[PDB]
DNA sequence: GTCCGGCTTCGCCCGTAAATTCAGA
DNA sequence: TCTGAATTTACGGGCGCAACTATGCCGGAC
RNA sequence: UGGCAUAGUUGC
């Protein structure tokens, strides 16, 4: 479980954009298509993202460049089924 | 309160002046209301209800 | 969708664009069969099916019929949704005047027409006739004539002359109106006019009708010819008990305005005669203002049961309109509530949920659980399951509730503490276990109170939940930087019991081997765990670069300090355990680790503290008896000498030496004095109560006593309430805040007779209702402050401004209380602090002062520092993060974006209402002083004044004649150890740079009166003086002599008012004695209730008292009496008698001396010579035709305008008044508020500027607009060739303040929604809802918290 | 008490009040200032949107938490429409302008 | 039972506009 | 006899949050 | 099946 979030504050120095990383995380997670980058211990999609963070394998870049490599993946299969 | 004749002062918190007003109302069981009052210029006025 | 609100006067056309149908019949529903009327208020054909796609007659009852009308009654077939958006008209039989713009004061329509709003009143209601047209007559515009003048008019002018009556006239002027023509004659007219007040009336015509010109609107759409009328759906009908339906208001209202207008109508069709219809006329008029708004005209009228309708006004202004009932604070689904109890086994980030409602608020949870396990396919069944509470669904429960936080919230949410998320853990119980700890954040007791619990949804509100609103994150206040977690009451006792000594106990003086081998001894009944020991204790410093070194002594401790000291954690230094441990030493404690270690080690460190409390408070077994309150031996005869003191005083007030205030005040004054010393007695005697020995001599320690063993821990109580218990509890205050002199001598602990549970009643009565009836203000004072900062959040890092404000320590008059540590941490500095010994930069400019700069800065003694502050940023729209300084709530600077104005609000108004609602904590007892009457130096140091005009008298004392004298005790080192307040008329021992020492006194006065001395010697002179009418003389016939007493403006009479009584010293020839070196009499005035005990013609000398004035007395001096002074100061209320200032410098001169109203004169050495002052003669001056001036000089005495000193001294003498000024009464009532919130708060007082010169820019000349605005549009000027224009800043008050913003939003949800939705609709203002409060209406993101990237993202992409 | 989803109230759709009637407790003006005062807007979004007065936003929650996915769509409340029309039953014309 | 309609005063505080009263020319 | 400033008077807005229980909910013609 | 009024009460 989770008790204080304070390590990941400060891998993202700035309390808020914390929230939103978290968020996008467990969004991917839970809709979800991707999979936890952490070993799971039974923890909500939050907690893992969280405990992601503090590990220090995510964060607004790390994220940001994840999405444009499915991005371009997805368009390039669908260029290669189609054409 | 009881019916009668009673008579307040409204110290001072008019006028801006510290001037103790006087006013006496006679307040009926059954009725109208009647009030002398006073001003800063001490002139005695009346008032029904 | 949409990105602002416009607001205008809707005009006819716009009407019937909005309405799919006219209202005609005043008719809701036939009430034998339930559907709507055919074409009255709820009607089908104009506001849509009742049913959803479905015809009102039957005829089409499907989705497939979408769309069609059906023929045999007209009802578009359709969702019912729609009926709730479908508005009405209603075609008024005759015009008819919005009541709003007719009574808004300022009246629109009655300023548009430049008429007075009597007489448009008169117009309007059919009184009275006024002329359009009047042509070559007899008659002007907007003339009146009554019935006797029109009748004249029409037999003297019955050729083209129109003269008409009501509404109809009123429009007819209004259409009749060219105002951009008016515009120009009232613009050329201002130019060439001379009075001040017709220029006042002026402008506001002229911005009145440049504001109707700049919008759409036009003047005759404020009279009402279409009226709208609400869609069905929002003032429904629901059926009552019975066949009878909800008597609804706006119904009733619509349905007797479609009544007048019918009639009318119908009178107007058969040409009815001329009064019946103006009668009629009149009457719709008033339907119509009272469907507007009832009660605003007069005669509110009532329906059934005698209660006002809630007209529209009604229903969205107020506290039960919509803005503050329905759209600022709402009711929220997934909510529940219970009752609190304590639960001491949880941590602190987890609170105990019970196992009912855990499973009523996570329903849809538990379906989808359900459905994702397969154990339901269908919601139907998932839904039976969890109702039937099968022994599955509590598994998934335990599933679903791992990591899904819930938030907390207590009733009075003062501060943002009172709502904070927890990890539920399930419970089999009805009540919410809630962690001790947090309980003081709550001010959550366990006698009967409440908590609602709050369900986060979304994965962005759980993150926000567990990453800004759990309890572990919030270990610091928001409004200061101490704990808020520190524990209570319960385990600081179990604390203080643990670590303390007794000189004899079992195990004393054995070596120990370790903190484990002092429990293992404790535990085995060999050792007390009070009892001196030695302990090898190893503790680690962290001196070196993150690096933990250990240490290994021998510290002499005792077995409980050693047992506690294996929770400590590793970083803190031993010292920190080895004291006894009070409520405030463990405070320190836990701000200490969580300074040095961080934030998971203190929580961790605060759950082991509670835990080991709770347990050796167990174990301690500290009980309460009655022989604990043990009583004085001293009692008595205190109590014999204070009862001589008020008979002897009482003796003299009989011969008449003392007025009855004065000896009401000595005899307050000298029971104080006995409380006081009954209460050190009590203590003397309680806490060296214990003397043990059985190993030799006898020897004192501090007692065991139970009452003293928790009033020293700080645990419950403080010396007021233990004193109550055992000694004598003084004197109590009325609910007027009036101290009854009759004292009580009885504690509690004896009897308390009637007589004296009769006094008592009156403190209890007073604490009560402070309570209940003066927490109103503190509410209304918070509201207030969050309303006027609620928009001012934190956009940038850093502005690069140097300027900022000097922070030293202060001292009010007596020893420190802030020192400059608590006034300059965690707040960036403006310039580089220069060391005290030679121009060597001790920090550098831009660096954030943590406690290591402050230690560094005590160390070397630094007396001011200049920090940056909030209200002298450079940021537009918002504060960065360098000037408002430490967050207060993390040891960080603030985070871009976090909304530091609610957090200001929230911090300076929750305590008011917390010690308002805490008054009744001590009975009625009245807190007190002793009255001062000396001042004793307590240090060696040389003395020095300030604000000083003294005279030497006879017996060569020095006495201050000066108002605001300071006397600073000066440190050999120039630093100032000590200050006081020096009233006017005090003796001084010593004078000024004279060395004394510690322990003696350096002046002393009377405090009950002041006293008139002079400055000179001679006789004495009663002038302008008449016995009868300007003072009462009292005569003593048998001694020969008299005496006088001036009676004030109240008493004296009102024929020949302006006499002013004073003493004039004059020379034996009868000539006054000029004062030395000027040109002005030596007379001194005497005020109201002035007691001369002199005789006309009586020799004096200088340094004499002439008169002595009673001071009156002062009532309990506790908050409920001094958040009033609070709401004065952020009001920017002008005080009674303003002190007057120089507004520019230079000599000065006095001028003609008119008609005792004299004149002053400041000429500059080459500036603007010929300003001039009206100055009353009948005030004192301080400056006198001879010396230098610089501007924001006192030139009398008194209280200071805040707007004078804005004006004057600028923005940081203004701010730095406000914040010592409050925080002198919040430091009175021991409140402990961070300056920063303060000044942000003035910084939104002064957040308009008005314009002096034009300059280069697009301003008008006298106008007010947003400071911000003028200094950007006079940086883009600067940016460019042009000359920026030049302003004057305003200060306003709090509810000015937020009612005058751009957004017309916030200040409607504000007070006087009537007023500011007028003036919007009349300028046609439009609002980018880019506050919070415009956001929270609107129901979109706040750019403060994690919305502040959404706001940004979506400027950057607008 | 405890209340997930019950009854709204007609002439603004939010829950009823009271424990009689199966009602929601009160989010009140201090409790959004609290709110506020931390960084807390999506919490407060759906705690005075979704879980209040937004009959679209509230439907789709509620079904999203039961497809198991925790995300909303904001919504406009239906108060603030409210307080248009009641405004606009008033000579105001108050509306919301285009982007 | 079913259908239709227009006699209460009595609080404390403060801001602002209108009316009055000085205080002159 | 007029005219501006300051003073007085009249009058409109404000008067904390949350929660629970009960009763009563229109009076007059066909 | 939801509204208003009055009365009482609880926590501040
Ligand atoms: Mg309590
Ligand atoms: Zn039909
Ligand atoms: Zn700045």
């Amino acid at each position: 479980a989770r008790v204080t979030v304070q390590d990941a504050v400060e891998k993202i120095g700035n309390r808020f954009d914390l929230v939103l990383v978290a968020a996008r995380r467990a969004r991917q997670m839970q809709v979800g298509g991707k999979d936890p980058l952490v070993p799971e211990e039974n923890d909500k999609t939050t907690v893992i993202a969280l405990r992601e963070i503090e590990e220090g394998l995510i964060n607004n870049q790390i994220l940001d460049v994840r999405e444009r490599q499915e991005q371009q993946e997805q368009e390039a299969a669908e260029l290669q089924a189609v054409t | 309160r009881s019916p009668g004749v009673f008579f307040d002062s409204d110290k001072g918190k008019t006028h801006s002046s510290g001037k103790v007003l006087y006013n006496a109302r006679i307040i009926p069981y059954r009725g109208s209301w009647l009030d002398f009052e006073f001003d800063p210029k001490d002139n005695l006025f009346v008032r029904i209800d | 969708e949409f990105d602002a609100i416009k607001i205008a006067l809707a005009s006819p056309d716009m009407i019937r664009s909005w309405s799919f149908g006219e209202v005609k019949k005043p008719e809701t529903i036939n009430y034998r069969t339930f559907k709507p009327e055919r074409d009255g208020l709820f009607c089908a054909r104009i506001f849509g099916p009742v049913k959803d796609y479905e015809c009102l007659c039957g005829k089409y009852k499907r989705l497939k019929h979408r769309g069609v009308i059906c023929e045999k009654c007209g009802v578009e077939v359709t969702q019912t949704k729609v009926r709730r958006e479908r508005m009405g008209h209603i075609e008024l039989a005759s015009p008819t005047a919005h009541i709003w713009f007719l009574k808004s004061l300022p009246s629109r329509i009655g300023l548009l027409l430049d008429m007075p709003l009597r007489d448009i009143e008169r117009v309007l209601y059919f009184e009275s006739y006024v002329v359009i047209e009047g042509g070559m007559t007899n008659l002007e515009r907007q003339q009146i004539l009554t019935e006797e003048q029109y009748l004249d008019a029409l037999e003297e002018f019955g050729d083209e002359f129109d003269a008409k009556m009501g509404a109809e006239a009123i429009q007819a002027l209004l259409k009749s109106m060219d105002l951009e023509q008016e515009c120009e004659q009232l613009r050329e007219e201002l130019n060439e006019t001379n009075s001040e007040t017709k220029r006042k009336k002026l402008t506001k015509r002229i911005k009145l009708l440049e504001a109707f010109v700049q919008s759409g609107n036009k003047p005759e759409w404020m009279i009402l010819t279409v009226l709208p009328v609400l869609p069905p759906d929002l003032r429904p009908l629901v059926p009552l008990d019975g066949g009878r339906f909800a008597t609804s208001d706006l119904n009733d209202l619509y349905r007797r305005v479609i009544n007048r207008n019918n009639r009318l109508k119908r009178l107007l069709d058969l040409a009815a005669p001329d009064i019946i219809v103006r009668n009629e006329k009149r009457m719709l008029q008033e339907a119509v203002d009272a469907l507007l708004d009832n009660g605003r005209r007069g005669r509110a009228i009532t329906g059934s049961n005698k209660r006002p309708l809630k007209s529209l006004a009604d229903m969205i202004k107020g506290k039960q309109g919509r803005f503050r009932q329905n759209l600022l604070g709402k009711r929220v689904d997934y909510s529940g509530r219970s009752v609190i109890t304590v639960g001491p086994y949880l941590r602190l980030h987890q609170c105990g949920l019970p196992k009912k409602m855990a499973l009523e608020l996570f329903k849809p949870f538990i379906y989808g659980k359900l459905e994702l396990r397969g154990l339901a396919t269908t919601i139907k069944a998932a839904k039976k399951m969890v109702e039937r509470e099968e022994a599955v669904v509590w598994d998934i429960l335990d599933e679903v509730i791992r990591e899904h936080p819930v938030l907390l919230n207590r009733a009075p949410t003062l501060h943002r503490l009172g709502i904070q998320a927890f990890e539920p853990v399930l419970i089999e119980g009805k009540a919410i276990q809630l962690h001790p700890l947090v309980c003081a954040a709550y001010n959550a007791d366990f006698d009967g109170d409440q908590m609602a619990v709050h369900v986060p949804l979304t994965l962005e509100a759980q993150l926000e939940a567990r990453a800004l609103m759990m309890s572990t994150n919030n270990i610091l206040s928001p409004a200061n930087g101490e704990p808020i977690i520190v524990p209570s009451q319960d385990v600081v006792l179990g604390l203080y019991y643990m670590t303390r000594d007794c000189v004899n106990a079992k195990g004393e003086g054995m070596v120990l081997t370790g903190p484990k081998e002092a429990e293992r001894l404790y535990r085995s009944g060999l050792a007390s765990l009070h009892a001196r020991v030695k302990v090898r204790i190893t503790e680690y410093e962290k001196d070196a670069n993150g690096e933990l070194v250990a240490k290994t002594s021998l510290k002499d401790t005792t077995v409980g300090r050693a047992i506690l000291w294996m929770i400590v954690p590793k970083g803190l230094p031993y010292s920190i355990v080895n004291q006894a441990l009070g409520k405030k030493a463990i405070s320190k404690m836990l701000n200490t680790c969580y300074r040095i270690l961080g934030l998971k080690p203190t929580v961790i460190f605060a759950d082991q503290i509670m835990y080991t409390g709770f347990a050796y408070a167990a174990r301690s077994g500290a009980s309460v008896g009655i022989d604990d309150m043990v009583i004085p031996e001293k009692k008595h005869e205190i109590i014999s000498e204070a009862e001589a003191e008020v008979a002897e005083i009482q003796e003299q007030f009989q011969s008449g030496l003392v007025t009855a205030g004065e000896r009401y005040n000595k005899v307050i004054d000298i029971w104080a004095a006995a409380n006081d010393r009954v209460s050190k007695a009590m203590m003397d005697n309680l806490q060296t109560e214990t003397v043990i020995n059985r190993d030799g001599q006898e020897e004192k320690q501090v007692s065991f006593n139970s009452i003293y063993m928790m009033a020293d821990s700080g645990a419950r109580g403080s010396a007021a309430q233990i004193r109550q218990l055992a000694g004598m509890r003084g004197l109590m205050a009325k609910p007027d805040g009036s101290i009854i002199e009759t004292p009580i001598t009885a504690n509690f602990r004896e009897g308390l007779n009637v007589l004296q549970y009769f006094i008592s009643t009156h403190g209890a009565r007073k604490g009560l209702a402070d309570t209940a009836l003066k927490t109103a203000n503190s509410g209304y004072l918070t509201r207030r402050l969050v309303d006027v900062a609620q928009d001012l959040v934190v956009t940038e890092d850093d502005c690069g401004t140097h300027e900022g404000i000097m922070m030293t320590p202060v001292i009010e008059g007596g020893d420190v209380k802030e020192p400059l540590r608590d006034r300059v941490l965690g707040r960036v500095t403006a310039e580089d602090v220069l060391k005290p010994g030679t121009a060597d930069i001790l920090v550098p400019r831009n660096t954030l002062l943590h406690e290591q700069w402050c230690d560094l800065l005590e160390e070397n003694s630094v007396d001011a520092v200049k920090v940056r502050s909030v209200v002298s940023c450079d940021t537009d729209f918002g504060v960065c993060a360098h000037c408002y300084g430490r967050d207060l709530a993390r040891g960080h600077i603030i985070n871009k974006g976090e909304a530091i104005g609610v957090i200001a609000a929230q911090s300076i108004g929750e305590p008011g209402t917390q010690l308002t609602m805490r008054t009744f904590h001590i009975g009625g007892a009245a807190s007190r002083a002793a009255a001062e009457s000396s001042i004793q130096v307590k240090n060696k140091g040389s003395i020095k004044l300030s604000n000083v005009k003294s005279v030497v008298n006879s017996s060569g004392k020095l006495v201050i004649t000066s108002r605001n004298t300071e006397l600073k005790l000066i440190d050999e080192f120039g630093r100032t150890k000590e200050s006081y307040k020096v009233p006017y008329g005090a003796v001084l021992a010593k004078g000024d740079g004279e060395q004394v020492a510690g322990g003696e006194t350096v002046a002393n006065w009377d405090p009950h009166t002041m006293p008139v001395i002079t400055e000179v010697s001679g006789f004495v002179r009663f002038t302008d003086m008449i016995d009868g009418q300007t003072i009462t003389r009292q005569t003593d016939e048998l001694t020969g002599l008299s005496s006088l007493v001036v009676l004030d403006s109240a008493e004296r009479t009102a024929g020949g008012k302006d006499l002013r009584p004073a003493l004039k010293i004059v020379d034996a020839q009868g000539n006054d004695v000029l004062i030395p070196g000027t040109d002005m009499p030596a007379q001194y005035f005497l005020p109201g209730k002035a007691i001369v005990q002199l005789e006309d013609g009586v020799q004096i000398s200088s340094g004499d008292t002439l008169a002595r004035i009673p001071q009156e007395s002062g009532g309990t001096k506790d908050i409920t009496g001094g958040l009033p002074r609070v709401a004065d100061l952020f009001e920017a209320r002008r005080p009674k008698e303003p002190a007057i200032l120089a507004e520019i410098s230079g000599i000065v001169s006095f001028g003609k001396e008119t008609k005792g109203k004299r004149r002053l004169v400041i000429t500059p050495v080459d500036g603007s010579d010929p300003y001039e002052e009206m100055i009353p003669k009948w005030r004192q001056l301080n400056v006198f035709e001879g010396e230098r001036v610089e501007r924001g000089d006192v030139i009398s005495d008194g209280p200071e305008a805040p707007h004078d000193i804005l004006r004057l001294r600028g923005v940081h003498a203004v701010t730095r008044y406000i914040v010592n000024e409050v925080q002198d009464v919040y430091r009175l009532q021991g409140v402990k508020i961070n300056d920063k919130h303060i000044e942000v708060i003035v910084r939104q007082m002064l957040r308009k500027a008005t314009i002096v010169n034009a300059g280069s820019s697009d301003f008008l000349e006298g106008e007010q607009v947003e400071y911000s605005r003028v200094k950007i549009a006079n940086r883009e000027l600067e940016a460019n060739g042009k000359v920026g224009a030049t302003y004057s800043r305003d200060l306003l008050g709090i509810t000015k303040a937020s009612l005058a913003t751009e957004s017309f939003i916030s200040a409607a949800s504000f007070q006087e929604t009537t007023r500011v939705l007028t003036e919007a609709a009349v300028a046609g203002k439009r609002d980018e809802l880019r506050g919070l409060k415009e956001n929270v209406i609107v129901g979109r993101l706040i750019p403060a918290g994690t919305g502040y990237a959404y706001h940004q993202d979506r400027m950057r992409r607008r | 008490h405890a209340r997930s989803t019950g009854s709204y109230s007609l002439v603004t759709q939010q829950p009823l009040g009271g424990k009689a009637q199966f009602g929601g407790q009160r989010f009140g003006e201090m409790e959004v200032w609290a709110l506020e005062a931390y960084g807390a807007a999506y919490t407060l979004q759906e705690m005075l949107t979704v879980k209040s007065d937004d009959v679209n936003g509230r439907t789709k929650m509620y079904k999203n938490i039961v497809d198991g996915n925790h995300q909303m769509e904001p919504g406009m409340p239906e108060s603030f429409n409210v307080l248009l029309k009641e405004i606009r039953s008033l000579g105001i014309n108050i509306e919301l302008e285009d982007e």
